[PDB]
Formats: C-alpha cells, structure tokens, sequence
DNA sequence: TAATTGCCCCCCTTCGGTGCTTTGCACCGAAGGGGGGC
C-alpha cells in the first residue's frame, strides 16, 4: 500500500532518549533478531527522520517488547462498534506479530528510522528502518484491514454475538457470555488466528458531582459550598446559589455556626436533585479531539474527566489504587493513563490528549518504566494547581 | 583513499551549489593551505577543477592540538544552509566514570580521519575551493573534494556511520575487548596480558589499515596515563586534563562567561563547585568588552572555587558488581552539588544543580529537579539509576507528596542527617482555626492607570484600605494577603478572592523571584497556624464583597 | 569589526511564543554566550 505523509508535513524528527542498561541489551537483541529476519535495516544517516523507542516488559511477561513512539509520524501520515461499551466482558489481544508478515511500502520505509543509544556512549547510536509494517504506527491497521477482515470472517460469522474492534495493535473482543465462556472463546479466536495466519465495561460507573451534607453548617462550609456551585454553574446551567449566598452576608467567623434558612435549604435539595442527574446536552463528535483532565486527590485516589469542549464532560471517573502501600505517584498515575485510554479507546474509539498532573521532566524521565501498553496517547502537562478539588 | 562505500547526499530541493569568494588570507595561511593542498592532490583526496566548475566556497586553516600542523577548512556555511538534512549519531559524550577497570588499556588516533572517507561523487562538484596564489596576480589553483571535508555539516555523521562499520567485524571476532569510539578517537580495553593486548591492537590497526584508515605511532598511546576526552586515565583512577582558571584583575563579560564554564567543566570532578554569584554578573549586560566588577559575592564564590581546585581529585572506574550511591548536599541560594560513588570516598563522578526553574519554589522542588537531573545523567553513563541520600525527613518527604498536587517521586533513598537538612518552613492549615481572627481580603486596579488599592476588612470591625501604584490586579490581591499578614496574631484565617494568590502560596514556596512574595513567606513563616480560603469575587460572599468597595 | 568551519553533550541568560483567565503572569523551548570533545 504506497502510503504518503499529510499534504505539507515533512516528517518525525524527534530525539532518543536515554536508557537503561537492562532496556538497551533487551533492544540490541530483539534488533538484532528482527535484522535477521528482514523486518529492520540498518540505515545511514543520510536519513533525517527519527522516532524514539524502548521497551516494556508486558503484564506478568519475562519476554521484552520492542516499543516506538509513533505520534509524530501518526500524526503526520495521511489515511466504531457502539455496542461494545454495552458488552459484559472485553478481552485485549496483541495482533502486532501479524504486521511483521505484511512489507511496508518503500518510500515511506525512511519515515520510520530510529536510533539504538549506547552504554556510555560507547559507540554512536544504530539506525534502523522497517521493512515491514512497524508495530505503533497507524498506517498499519489501515493497510492490514483487509487480511484482519478476511481472517476474522470464519470467526464473527460463527460468533454473531461477539463484538470485535480493531485500534493500532490490539483486538478489543467483547461478548455478554459467562467468564468461563469468555475465555473458551478467546481460546478458540487465539487457535483460529494461530491457524488462519479482561475489562468489564458494564462496571464502568460515572463520578457525579456531590454536594456535602452536615447537620450543622458553619460560615466556611457554606462559603466552600457556594464556591463549588458557582464552579458548577459552568457544568449545570440552571444550578443555583443566592439564597446560600444571602447566608453569607456580613463580616463573619469562619468557624461560627450558621443555621440553614428554609429557602437555603430547599434551594440546596432543589441543587442536590440537580447534580444528581446527568448533564444533559453533550454528544461526541468524531471531528473534534478527546481531552482527559486528571486531578491528583491523596490517599492513592485520582480523578478525571474525559470531554471534547471545556465544562460539557463526556465522561467522569476516579481511578484508585486505595493506597495498598504503593508509594510511586508516578507508577499510579502511568496506570491511570493506560486505564483511561483503555476506557476511551472502548468507548469512542480514540485515544484522548491526556493533561498530566505532573512535572515533564519526571515524566520523561519514569513513565517508561511502567508502561505495558503498545499505544501511547498524546500528552501535554498542566502546571497550573486545581483551585478547590470539586471532583472529589 | 578507502574501499568504503560512500553516503549518498543531495542538495536541498530547488537549491544550487555555493559562489561564495575567497577571502584574502594572509602568507603563512596560503603556504600551510599550498604544502597541504599538494599533498591532497599527490594522495589524490582533492581533483583539479577548470572552467566547467562555477562553484566556490572559502578556504582557511587553523592550528591544530598539536602545533605546527595546519588544520584545513572551508567556510561551507552557504552549502551547510542548501545541503540536505542528516540526523546525527552521536548522542553524547563518553565518561570515565561510565569505564570499567580494565587491566589493558590502548588509545589510537587516526590520521587524516575525514579525508581518508571518501565524499559522494555527484556531491563533489559542490566542495569547489580557491587556493590563492602567494601575493597576487596569478590565479588561485582551484580544487574540489574527493573525500569528507572539514567545515560541512555532512561530514561529522557521515564518518562516524564509516568508522561504526568498519569497526564492526573486528568487535564481532572480538567480544571481550572494550573499544569506546568517539569520532576517530578509539580507547580500547581488555583484560588481556599486556603481550595479547598489544597482539589484539596490532591486528585491530591493520583491520583498519585495510579500510584506509592508518593509524600514526604518534597519537598511539601505549603507557598510562592515557590522554582520552580531555582525562588523564591512570590504572586504578581517573582525573581531568589539568584546568587553568583565568587570574584577571579587571573582568569582562566575555572573561567572566569563560569562567563560568571552566568551573561547570571543573565541577564534574571537584566537589563544591559553585558558579550562582558569578552568573549574576552576566545579568543585564550587553557587550562581551564591558568590564563587570564583582560584587564581593562573586569574589568569596571564586575564591572557594580556587581553594577547591587547588587540591588534586580523581575519580575512580565503574564496578557493576557493586552499587551506586548519590549523595546530594544543599548549598544555598538553590544550589546544590551531588557525589556519585560506589564505596565510601571514593567518587564516581561530582556535580552540581543550580537551575531557577520557576517564578516560586521552595526546597524539596528544587531536590527533586536534582534527583531527576542525577538520575537521568546516571541512566546515560552507567545505564541504571542510583540509590539516593537526601538530606530530607521521611516524614518530610511524606508529608509533600500526599499534600502536594502534582505527582512527585523520589527512586530509592535514604535519609543522611547532614546538617543543611530539607525542610517545609510552614504549613497551610487544612481547616479553620477556632478563635483565631479572620480577614476578607481583597484588591483591585485598573488596567489603565495602572493605580489600585488592597484591604483587609476584619470580622471584628477593623479594617484598612491602602493604596498601591504601578501595580497590576494581581499584585493588589498578593499585597492585599501581605496586608492580612502584617496586621494578624500567630493564628489567623485569610478569606481572598483571588485563585493567583492561591495558587502561589499553596505550593508552600521558600524563595521567590518577587519582593512582594518573599515579604509574604518571612510573614508566613513567623505565624504558627494559617488557613488560606478562597471565595467567588462578585457573588455577595459577604466580607470579600461587604467592603471590597473599600478597594474598588 | 573582525575573524570567518562542522557535529555532539553540558550550564546560564534572554526573548519570543503559548496558555489561561486574571491581557498579566507563568512556563518552556530556542538561540546567544561559554566550557568540554573530535
Ligand atoms: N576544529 C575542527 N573543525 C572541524 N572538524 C574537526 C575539527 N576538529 C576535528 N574535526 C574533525 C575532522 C577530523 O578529521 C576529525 C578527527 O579529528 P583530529 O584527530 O583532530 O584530526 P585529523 O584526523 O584530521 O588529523 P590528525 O589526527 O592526523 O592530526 O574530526
Ligand atoms: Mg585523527
Ligand atoms: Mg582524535
């Protein structure tokens, strides 16, 4: 398939970053293996392209996986089941292999150049270029769409009830059968792909917005309260404050306690009722990008919220570890990350733009080494404090 | 010249070669660039050219390391713009630290590295140079390059690919000799006695000699102390080339930046090295010939940088059978320095952080930028990160990072109780204070007269309004909390409109780059219980908008 | 005004771009200087 860049882009032009001892012995042999075998050639550099790469050691996997950070060059190449979010049970299988089988057109073979680093520095760092369609990229779906389809007709025929998706390198198959029946079936899709060359999205609740309740309000409870209404006034028009507002008139103690009026307090029932359904009014478009906010709230709790237009959430969540000791926030916040892709990936079929609760440097520096996922979704980084936690 | 395959290189699209004319060069110039060009043409690394060639690009030699050689080179600024782009191999630089001990060690130069690779030949015609004649008159000889020359952005990628593969099948028939190439530069070591060793690097000068690369007795060292990367190489320990600092009794701008990298090389090796009051003399000036005094705090800064280099330090070789240790110390002013070791004493590498990143900050940021700086300059020289001695609590550390916002981590560490310890000088309280008086406050100025005013109206009737000039919003409402802290008891609730302020304090900053912020944290610092609560301006929270007409 | 070059890593300062709500302020990356290497 003679794929081309987007009119106008020039290519990937992003820098290696450095690795680990363990990391770049596991990198020279997986590369050495696929140069064997045809799938990489050592290039020169007269080419000027270059994406990163690393490794993972996948779930409970001795083995290491070769990784490249495709975003750049996704993002510069020019090239969904709704029912799978309602299904019981979802199952994610790596089909990357089968993308080594299929060549990669030629011209487009120097836009997918990475570097091997070096020990020290010992040496310069080796080039490589796929021959084949490289795992990561998203042109390589797109052209192996077709022997995926023509493999998986003796399956989906067979299987009506089986709903499956494709995105990158893995195969989202999800069913309403029971979990032992689930698994028969994954087994037998695993020997049907073998032979023709665990989510539960049903669980997936939302995180509502939830206003305090006290038998007794002091002038900071009420002034926290009205602050995070008037956050929520942006999210639920038609939520309302002024007689909350009218309680705090007046210079004031912040400890001294104030007795809910009646017009308080029925206005407060009237914007508990409110917070308590759904925002009404907010459809995803497939034009527009995925935004995924995430806020950090202590104890090992994390929360986030997926949307396309500021204040119009598509979804709310709270990811939590329950601290379970775990003292890594990186460790935490890299599973939140791949969780919430996975959850946006089942959902819309679209990876979203994550806004990291974190510094870039430390990032960039240990994201790596907990990463299990063959995808990497597209980040930017928040340096700017929530002013109240209102998702919490 | 060699059998090496040349490196296809094309110009930039819709671009044509240089026409750039040589500049007059001076008599010593032109007979180094003539015996130099003779025995080029002689070897056959450049061709004669006539009239068919219409490119030009200047020449001009410098002196190399070694004196009275000439170092050719050409000016190819023009071809460099129109010459296609290279993505570079060379990711770093080698370390000593980053060297295992070795009982065998052999360092080899190549002679005439560039011009031993040969240079693409439908690129040839684009290198056309002059040599001018002696004086004047008779017109200059006029060459092109057959081989890499010196000056083109191609070249440097383009040799270290060429060396990369003729090193290869000597280090696949060889796996236990260590061989560290940087460009032509090739360190080389083994466990081998020193018979077998000098055996292996016979053979491996004679691999090389079959691609073209010769190998001069001269840059071929076989006894320690091995000259390599700017270090002295000794069996058992390694040091820096010996560094001279510049002794001027009036400094410039220029002097002083040259300084400043002299001790940030130095401080890789000597521990304490600090540069913080000389870099503020580099703030503010213009010309490179302005003579700075110094401030009697660049002075002391440079007269412990003396007193540290004037002792001889070293450092010793990587043991991966071992671990590694770093341990960072506080300086002060956000300084910090770090020692790499693997025993007791006895250190890998040394260094510094003094990096201002941020508007505000306080001590356990600034740790844990220094963390993350040792820890991925550790990854690029040993290949693993080290375990870390801090001078922070545990309960500290604790406290920050369950309180904090952002997700923060520190690998693997150890409290060192070093006196400088890292601590949080205060603490916002969590919930209201009981008892303790409570200020509205509040503050406001207009974006065109660029005039405001800031209060601090009190629940128990006392209030003040005062006003502020040249000050913007934001600078009324940090001046208005300032007010708030100035006029309270040790324990005071602060109720503002602002969710800058809040933003500011909340990180618990130590140390700011505004006056008006440090004035804040000195007050902060006195008190002994703060509450910091935020409020919507104009939404009749009373207080905040009962008198924030006082300052509107 | 001189001396005129190229690539790589680092530090320190300056300036323009971006983002976010608060068109001021904070942050970041590139480019200038310097050090070191070849
Ligand atoms: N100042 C420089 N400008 C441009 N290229 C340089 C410079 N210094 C070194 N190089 C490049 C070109 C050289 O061929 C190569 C190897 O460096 P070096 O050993 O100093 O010289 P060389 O191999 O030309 O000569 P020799 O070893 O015979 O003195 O690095
Ligand atoms: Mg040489
Ligand atoms: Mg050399």
């Amino acid at each position: 398939v003679p794929v081309k860049l987007k009119p106008g882009m020039d290519g990937p032009k992003v820098k290696q970053w450095p690795l680990t001892e363990e990391k770049i012995k596991a990198l020279v042999e997986i590369c050495t293996e696929m140069e064997k075998e045809g799938k990489i050639s050592k290039i020169g550099p007269e080419n000027p392209y270059n994406t990163p790469v690393f490794a993972i050691k996948k779930k409970d996997s001795t083995k290491w996986r070769k990784l490249v950070d495709f975003r750049e060059l996704n993002k510069r190449t020019q090239d969904h089941p709704a029912g799978l979010k309602k299904k019981k049970s979802v199952t994610v299988l790596d089909v990357g292999d089968a993308y080594f089988s299929v060549p990669l057109d030629e011209d487009f073979r120097k836009y997918t150049a990475f570097t091997i680093p070096s020990i020290n520095n010992e040496t310069p760092g080796i080039r490589y270029q796929y021959n084949v369609l490289p795992q990561g990229w998203k042109g390589s779906p797109a052209i192996f769409q077709s022997s995926m389809t023509k493999i998986l007709e003796p399956f989906k025929k067979q299987n009506p009830d089986i709903v499956i998706y494709q995105y990158m390198d893995d195969l989202y198959v999800g069913s309403d059968l029971e979990i032992g029946q689930h698994r028969t079936k994954i087994e037998e899709l695993r020997q049907h792909l073998l032979r023709w060359g665990e989510l539960h999205p049903d669980k997936w609740t939302v995180q509502p917005i939830v206003l305090p309740e006290k038998d007794s309000w002091t002038v900071n409870d009420i002034q926290k309260l009205v602050g995070k209404l008037n956050w929520a006034s942006q999210i639920y028009p038609g939520i309302k404050v002024r007689q909350l507002c009218k309680l705090l008139r007046g210079t004031k103690a912040l400890t001294e306690v104030i007795p809910l009026t009646e017009e308080a307090e029925l206005e407060l029932a009237e914007n508990r009722e409110i917070l308590k359904e759904p925002v009404h009014g907010v459809y995803y478009d497939p034009s527009k990008d995925l935004i995924a906010e995430i806020q950090k709230q202590g104890q090992g709790q994390w929360t986030y919220q997926i949307y396309q237009e500021p204040f119009k959430n598509l979804k709310t969540g709270k990811y939590a570890r329950m601290r379970g000791a775990h003292t890594n926030d990186v460790k935490q916040l890299t599973e939140a990350v791949q969780k919430i892709t996975t959850e946006s990936i089942v959902i819309w079929g679209k990876t979203p733009k994550f806004k990291l609760p974190i510094q870039k440097e430390t990032w960039e520096t240990w994201w790596t080494e907990y990463w299990q996922a063959t995808w990497i979704p597209e980040w930017e980084f928040v340096n700017t404090p929530p002013l109240v936690k209102l998702w919490y | 010249i060699s059998p090496i395959e040349t490196v296809p290189v094309k110009l930039k699209p819709g671009m044509d070669g240089p026409k750039v004319k040589q500049w007059p060069l001076t008599e010593e110039k032109i007979k180094a660039l003539v015996e130099i060009c003779t025995e080029m043409e002689k070897e056959g690394k450049i061709s004669k050219i006539g009239p068919e060639n219409p490119y030009n690009t200047p020449v001009f030699a410098i002196k190399k390391k070694d004196s009275t050689k000439w170092r050719k080179l050409v000016d190819f600024r023009e071809l460099n713009k129109r010459t296609q782009d290279f993505w570079e191999v060379q990711l770093g630089i080698p370390h000593p630290a980053g060297l295992k001990k070795k009982k065998s060690v052999t360092v080899l130069d190549v002679g005439d590295a560039y011009f031993s690779v040969p240079l693409d030949e439908d690129f040839r015609k684009y290198t056309a140079f002059t040599i001018p004649s002696i004086n004047n008159e008779t017109p200059g000889i006029r060459y092109q390059y057959n081989v890499l020359p010196q000056g083109w952005k191609g070249s440097p990628a383009i040799f270290q690919s060429s060396m990369t593969k003729i090193l290869e099948p000597f280090k696949k028939q060889n796996p236990d000799i260590v061989i560290y190439q940087y460009m032509d530069d090739l360190y080389v070591g083994s466990d081998l006695e020193i018979g077998q060793h000098r055996t292996k690097i016979e053979e491996l000068r004679q691999h090389l000699l079959r691609w073209g690369l010769t190998t001069p007795d001269k840059k071929h060292q076989k006894e320690p102390p091995f000259l390599w990367m700017g270090y002295e190489l000794h069996p058992d320990k390694w040091t820096v080339q010996p560094i001279v600092l510049p002794e001027k009794d009036s400094w410039t701008v220029n002097d002083i930046q040259k300084l400043v990298g002299k001790l940030n090389w130095a401080s890789q090796i000597y521990p304490g090295i600090k540069v913080r009051q000389l870099s503020k003399l580099l703030r503010g000036t213009k010309a490179l010939t302005e003579v700075i005094p110094l401030t009697e705090e660049a002075e002391l800064e440079l007269a412990e940088n003396r007193e540290i280099l004037k002792e001889p330090v070293h450092g010793v070789y990587y043991d991966p059978s071992k671990d590694l240790i770093a341990e960072i110390q506080k300086q002060g002013q956000g300084q910090w320095t770090y020692q790499i070791y693997q025993e007791p004493f006895k250190n890998l590498k040394t260094g510094k952080y003094a990096r201002m990143r941020g508007a505000h900050t306080n001590d356990v940021k600034q740790l844990t930028e220094a963390v993350q700086k040792i820890t991925t300059e550790s990854i690029v020289i040993w290949g693993k990160t080290p375990k870390f001695k801090l001078p922070i609590q545990k309960e500290t550390w604790e406290t920050w990072w369950t309180e904090y916002w952002q997700a923060t981590w520190i690998p693997e560490w150890e409290f060192v109780n070093t006196p400088p310890l890292v601590k949080l000088w205060y603490q916002l309280e969590k919930e209201p204070i009981v008892g303790a008086e409570t200020f509205y406050v509040d503050g406001a100025a207009n974006r065109e007269t660029k005039l405001g005013k800031a209060g601090y109206v009190t629940n128990k009737g006392r209030q003040k309004v005062v006003p502020l000039t040249n000050t913007t919003n934001q600078k009324t409402e940090l001046q208005a909390i300032y007010l708030a802290l100035q006029d309270s008891g040790l324990e005071v609730n602060i109720v503002t409109n602002s969710q800058y302020a809040l933003g500011i304090i909340q990180a618990q900053p130590d140390k700011s780059e505004s006056e008006l912020v440090n004035q804040i944290i000195e007050q902060l610092i006195k008190k002994e219980k703060v509450y910091l609560a935020w409020v919507p301006a104009h939404k009749g929270i009373g207080g905040n908008e009962q008198v924030d007409k006082l300052v509107s």
